[PDB]
C-alpha cells in the first residue's frame, strides 16, 4: 500500500548498517516480489536485492536482504565510500493497483569525518515584511555532518505542512552542510497562534527553537 | 548441491489442471536429471527453444518453471511460440523469445471416462488476448451481442469455459494430453539448477 | 544486449506540450511490459504506470492516471510519455524501465533518465528585508531575499567590508517557480548600538539594486 | 548426416525380413526414424516411427502386429522387422529422420529432410499358372483381339495367324492385378470385308507354364 | 487415411504449374503443417517444401508452398527438364487411435517435350466364352497419347464402380506416345443386372467415354 523506510541512517567504514521497510501487502493468489534499489546522485536506480534475498552478480556481498512479516530489511555489512547513496525499498504485487510500489526511501550517509550536530537559529518575520501584508518564518541550519536532516513546523503542539519550503543540504566549505526551511503564512495565522516552532532532526536528536508572535 | 529435481511432483501428480487454470512449479536450487525425462517412452512430443534436448543435461540455469495442464491432442501444436488459436489466444501464450521446452503425452487411459470426462476446461470466449504466461481464471459472462449481459447467461452471453468431454473412443487430437512446460530462466545471477555435473 | 535509451533533457515552461521516447533494443520489445517511474527533486521514486507496446494495454498508477498518457509504436520500438499541459511540479527526472525476465519482476533494466525542468515565472526583482536580532556574546542578524528569478544573488555586508561570520544559505527553490534566500552574519553583541549594518542585494538578471539597513529589535 | 540401408533381400512369402538404417554424423539433430515404403509405380506409405532416446515406437495401423521397429542408441542404427511377407510387400523401404526448422526434438509437425537410399525387398515366389485366353470378337476396318488372363509370371508373346498378321497389331503391356497374377490384351485392326472370310487365330505362348493357345476370334452372330 | 492430390500435371518449359494437396479436418484442416517431396525417376524423396511455404538449402526459388482451409497448393515458376518427378504433399493426422503421418496420392509432372495427343479408346464387353466360364470382363484399351498419364473411371448406367477395376501405369510405345489398358472384373450376374457399362478415359482435362451393353 504504501512501504516506509527511515529518511536517514549512517556508519563508518567497517561498520554494518540496517535499512528497515514496513508496510508490505502480499497476495498468494499472484505472484509477489521484495526488491532493494541503489541510487548515486544523477543516475539510474541499480537493483541490489531482488526476490526478497537474492542477489545479482556483480552486485557485492556485504548487502543481504530479509523479511518479517510485512517488514522487509537491508544491511551493508563492512560499510564502504562507494556505499553512500539512496536505497530503495520495493515490492510487486501481479494482482494490486498499483502493481509495483517504491518505499519512500533512505539516504546512508558513510561518515568521511566525525559526526557534527547542527546549529539553529529561527527568525521570525519582520514587522517590515507585516506591513507588506507577507510573513515569512525563517529557520537557518548549518555545521551539520553528516549532510542529512529533516525539518518538521510546529503551530501551538500541532504540526504544519502548507507553506513549508525546505532546501536540500548542501556542503559548506568547512565539509559540514547546511540548510533552510522557510514556513510562509498570513500575518492572520502569525498574531493569532501562541507560537510557531521549528524543529531540526539530525542523527535521531532533535533540535526545537520557538518564537511567539507578542513581543 | 546434492539437491535432485522435483520433476516427480510434477510430471507424475495424478490431479492435473485445466489449461486455463494452469498450474506453476518454481524449481530452484537442485540438480536437474533431464534424462529422467527424454528417456522416458510416455512422451509425444518433446519440442525445447532455443536449447537442445542432447545439451540439456551439460547447461546451467537460474531457474526452471514447470507449468502443467491438459488439452485436446490437435491443440498440443499451439503450446509453442508464435501460435494462434483458442489455447494460445485465451489459455496460455507462450512468448516469441521462449526459452524452454514443451513435453506432451496422452493420457486418454487417465484423463477419458465412458460417457466423457467434462471435468477439464478450456476458456472459449475472450474479450482479447492473452499476454504471453497471463492465466485469466475469471468467469465473467461473456458478451458476444450488443446486450449487455449483466452476469446472466443466454443468447449472445455465453459462460466463458467449455468442458472439453474427453471419452476414451476418440480420435487422438480430441484425446487429452498432459503437457509439462519448462522455462529455463537465465539471468546475470549464479545458476541454481544445474545438469549432472 | 538489453538497452534503453530516453531522448535528451527537456526544458519547458508551463502550459506547453511535451512527448518524451524510450527506444528499446536487444530483446523482443512487444513481449514485455513498459514503466515509467518519477522521481522529482530531492524527492523519491514513484511508479507511474506501464505499457504493452505489443499491443499497447496500459495499466496507470492512481495517482498518474489522468495526468499522463503512455504510448506505444511497436515498428520504432519506442515508447512514449505524454502531456498536454505541463505543470511546474512535473518537474522531474523520468525513467523508463523493464522488469529482469518473464518470471523476474524486478526492475532491472533501466533508462538513463530524461529530467524535464519546468519553469513557471519570469524575471523578478526580490523583495528585501531586515532579519533582526535578539535581545560578551555574539548575535546573529542577516537579510531575507524573498521572491525572485532566475539565480543567482550577490549578497554583500557594509558594502563587502564584512565578511568574517558571513553565512549567504543557498536559495530554496518554492513551488511557486519563484527564488528565496537568506544570509546571517554573526556580530558581537558590544556593536549592536553601534555598528551599522547593511547588506547589499545585487540580481543581475532584474537588474535591481536593495541596500537593507538592519536594526536591533 | 548419412542415412545408410542395409542391402537388398529378395524372401519366400509368409517369411521375416529385418532392414537396418545408420546415422551418420550425430544425435545432436536426430531424434526419431520413420520407414516409408513403396510399392512399385506406387506412392509413399509411412510405416511406423521410433523415437530415437526413448525407444517408442508407433505403426500404421495397416501393418500393426507384422512390424516392429527396434533401435540401437550406441550404434545409431534403427532396425524395422516384418513378419509374415506377402507378395503385396515389394517394396521400396525408405529410412527417413524427423526434423522442423522451429523447434530442437520430437513433434507432430516433423517433415523428413534426410533419407536413406531405400532398400528394396522383393518377395518371390517361383510359383506359375498359365493364361485364360478368350476372344474379343469385332462389332471399314473392325478391331478384334484376345484376352491373355491371370498368368505368372512374365512374359507371354502374343502372335496373329502364326506370325502372317503383322500389321495393325498391337499387344498392350500386362497388368499386375492385386492377387499377383498378370492379364495381358493383344488387338489388331482388319478389314471387315475380309471378316468372315479371313479366320482370325491369336498365338499366346506361355513358356513358364508349358502352355500354348491358339484362339479362334470369330464374328458375333 | 489419404491426402487428395491430382493425379497428373503437365507444362511446356518456361510455365506455372500448381499441385493441390486436399485434406480434411484431422490433417491440414486442424492446422498441420504440410509438407512437399520430389521424387525424382529412379531416386529416394527429397524435402522440397517444409511447413507449408519454407524452402530448404539447396532447393530452387521457383518452388512455392501455401496452405489455406483444408487446401495445400505447390507451385512451379519457369519449370525444366529437371523437375520431371513426382510430387507428394504430406501431414500429420488425428483421426485414428495413434499417431498418423499421411501422404498424398502424387502427382505425376510432364514437363512437355512434345505436343499434346488425345488417347484413342477401344471397348470390349465380356465374351460368351468367359460367361460360360463364369466370369466378367470388361477391356478398355487406350493408345497413341501424350503426355504418358490417364485416368481411368468405370460407370454402371450412371453409379461409378470402384471395385475389381485394374488399369496400368501408361508406357511408351515405338511412336513416343503411350499406351495403357483398364480392365472390369464382374460376375456374369452383375454384368447381366444394368443396362450398360461404361469405360471413362480423362486425358488433359478432356474425357472419351465408350459404352457396351449385355443387351446387344
Ligand atoms: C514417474 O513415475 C515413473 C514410473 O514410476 C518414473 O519412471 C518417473 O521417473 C517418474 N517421473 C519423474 C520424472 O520423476
Amino acid at each position: 500500500s504504501v512501504l516506509t523506510q527511515p529518511a536517514s541512517v549512517s556508519g563508518s567504514p567497517g561498520q554494518s548498517i540496517t535499512i528497515s521497510c514496513t508496510g508490505i501487502s502480499s497476495d498468494v493468489g499472484g505472484y509477489n516480489s521484495v526488491s532493494w534499489y541503489q541510487q548515486h546522485p544523477g543516475k539510474a536506480p541499480k537493483l541490489m536485492i531482488y526476490d526478497v534475498t537474492n542477489r545479482p552478480s556483480g552486485v557485492s556481498n556485504r548487502f543481504s536482504g530479509s523479511k518479517s512479516g510485512n517488514t522487509a530489511s537491508l544491511t551493508i555489512s563492512g560499510l564502504q565510500a562507494e556505499d553512500e547513496a539512496d536505497y530503495y525499498c520495493s515490492s510487486y504485487t501481479s494482482s494490486s493497483t498499483p502493481p509495483y510500489v517504491f518505499g519512500t526511501g533512505t539516504k546512508v550517509s558513510v561518515l568521511g569525518q566525525p559526526k557534527a550536530a547542527p546549529s539553529v537559529t529561527l527568525f521570525p518575520p519582520s514587522s517590515e515584511e507585516l506591513q507588506a501584508n507577507k510573513a515569512t518564518l525563517v529557520c537557518l541550519i548549518s555545521d551539520f555532518y553528516p549532510g542529512a536532516v529533516t525539518v518538521a513546523w510546529k503551530a501551538d503542539s500541532s504540526p504544519v505542512k502548507a507553506g513549508v519550503e525546505t532546501t536540500t543540504p548542501s556542503k559548506q566549505s568547512n565539509n559540514k552542510y547546511a540548510a533552510s526551511s522557510y514556513l510562509s503564512l498570513t500575518p492572520e495565522q502569525w498574531k493569532s497562534h501562541r507560537s510557531y516552532s521549528c524543529q531540526v532532526t539530525h542523527e535521531g536528536s532533535t533540535v526545537e527553537k520557538t518564537v511567539a508572535p507578542t513581543e | 548441491i546434492t539437491n535432485l529435481c522435483p520433476f516427480g511432483e510434477v510430471f507424475n501428480a495424478t490431479r492435473f489442471a485445466s489449461v486455463y487454470a494452469w498450474n506453476r512449479k518454481r524449481i530452484s536450487n537442485c540438480v536437474a536429471d533431464y534424462s529422467v525425462l527424454y528417456n522416458s517412452a510416455s512422451f509425444s512430443t518433446f519440442k525445447c527453444y532455443g536449447v537442445s534436448p542432447t545439451k540439456l543435461n551439460d547447461l546451467c540455469f537460474t531457474n526452471v518453471y514447470a507449468d502443467s495442464f491438459v488439452i485436446r491432442g490437435d491443440e498440443v501444436r499451439q503450446i509453442a511460440p508464435g501460435q494462434t488459436g483458442k489455447i494460445a489466444d485465451y489459455n496460455y501464450k507462450l512468448p516469441d523469445d521462449f526459452t524452454g521446452c514443451v513435453i506432451a503425452w496422452n493420457s486418454n487411459n487417465l484423463d477419458s471416462k465412458v460417457g466423457g470426462n467434462y471435468n477439464y476446461l478450456y476458456r472459449l470466449f475472450r474479450k482479447s488476448n492473452l499476454k504471453p504466461f497471463e492465466r485469466d481464471i475469471s468467469t465473467e459472462i461473456y458478451q458476444a451481442g450488443s446486450t449487455p449481459c449483466n452476469g446472466v447467461e443466454g443468447f449472445n452471453c455465453y459462460f466463458p469455459l467449455q468442458s472439453y468431454g474427453f471419452q476414451p473412443t476418440n480420435g487422438v487430437g480430441y484425446q487429452p494430453y498432459r503437457v509439462v512446460v519448462l522455462s529455463f530462466e537465465l539471468l546475470h545471477a549464479p545458476a541454481t539448477v544445474c545438469g549432472p555435473k | 544486449q538489453v538497452r534503453l535509451v530516453q531522448s535528451g533533457a527537456e526544458v519547458k515552461k508551463s502550459g506547453e506540450s511535451l512527448k518524451i521516447s524510450c527506444k528499446g533494443s536487444g530483446y523482443s520489445f512487444t513481449s514485455y511490459w513498459i514503466g515509467w517511474v518519477r522521481q522529482m527533486p530531492g524527492k523519491g521514486l514513484e511508479w507511474m504506470g506501464i505499457i504493452y507496446p505489443g499491443d499497447s494495454d496500459t495499466r496507470y498508477s492512481p495517482s498518474f492516471q489522468g495526468q499522463v498518457t503512455i504510448s506505444a509504436d511497436k515498428s520504432i520500438s519506442t515508447v512514449y510519455l505524454q502531456w498536454s499541459s505541463l505543470k511546474a511540479s512535473d518537474t522531474a527526472m523520468y525513467y523508463c524501465a523493464r522488469q529482469w525476465s518473464h518470471y523476474t519482476y524486478d526492475y532491472y533494466y533501466w533508462g538513463q533518465g530524461t529530467l524535464v525542468t519546468i519553469s513557471s515565472a519570469s524575471t523578478k526583482g526580490p523583495s528585501v528585508f531586515p532579519l533582526a536580532p535578539s535581545s560578551g556574546g555574539t548575535a546573529a542578524l542577516g537579510c531575507l531575499v524573498k521572491d525572485y528569478f532566475p539565480e543567482p544573488v550577490t549578497v554583500s555586508w557594509n558594502s563587502g567590508a564584512l565578511t568574517s561570520g558571513v553565512h549567504t544559505f543557498p536559495a530554496v527553490l518554492q513551488s511557486s517557480g519563484l527564488y528565496s534566500l537568506s544570509s546571517v552574519v554573526t556580530v558581537p553583541s558590544s556593536s549592536l548600538g553601534t555598528q551599522t549594518y547593511i547588506c547589499n542585494v545585487n540580481h543581475k538578471p532584474s537588474n535591481t539594486k536593495v541596500d537593507k539597513k538592519v536594526e536591533p529589535k | 548426416v548419412q542415412l545408410v540401408q542395409s542391402g537388398a533381400e529378395v524372401k519366400k512369402p509368409g517369411s521375416s525380413v529385418k532392414v537396418s538404417c545408420k546415422a551418420s554424423g550425430g544425435i545432436f539433430n536426430t531424434y526419431t526414424i520413420s520407414w516409408v515404403r513403396q510399392a512399385p509405380g506406387q506412392g509413399l506409405e509411412w510405416m511406423g516411427r521410433i523415437i530415437l532416446m526413448s525407444g517408442m515406437a508407433n505403426y500404421a495401423q495397416k501393418i500393426q502386429g507384422r512390424v516392429t521397429i527396434t533401435a540401437d542408441k550406441s550404434t545409431s542404427t534403427a532396425y524395422m522387422e516384418l513378419t509374415s511377407l506377402r507378395s503385396d510387400d515389394t517394396a521400396v523401404y525408405y529410412c527417413a529422420r524427423g526434423f522442423n526448422g522451429n523447434y530442437y526434438g520430437w513433434g507432430d509437425d516433423d517433415a523428413f529432410d534426410i533419407w536413406g537410399q531405400g532398400t528394396l525387398v522383393t518377395v518371390y515366389s517361383a510359383s506359375t499358372k498359365g493364361p485364360s485366353v478368350f476372344p474379343l470378337a469385332p462389332s471399314g476396318t473392325a478391331a478384334l483381339g484376345c484376352l491373355v488372363k491371370d498368368y505368372f509370371p512374365e512374359p507371354v508373346t502374343v502372335s496373329w495367324n502364326s506370325g502372317a498378321l503383322t500389321s495393325g497389331v498391337h499387344t498392350f503391356p500386362a497388368v499386375l492385378q492385386s492377387s499377383g497374377l498378370y492379364s495381358l490384351s493383344s488387338v489388331v485392326t482388319v478389314p471387315s470385308s475380309s471378316l468372315g472370310t479371313q479366320t482370325y487365330i491369336c498365338n499366346v505362348n506361355h513358356k513358364p507354364s508349358n502352355t500354348k493357345v491358339d484362339k479362334r476370334v470369330e464374328p458375333k452372330s
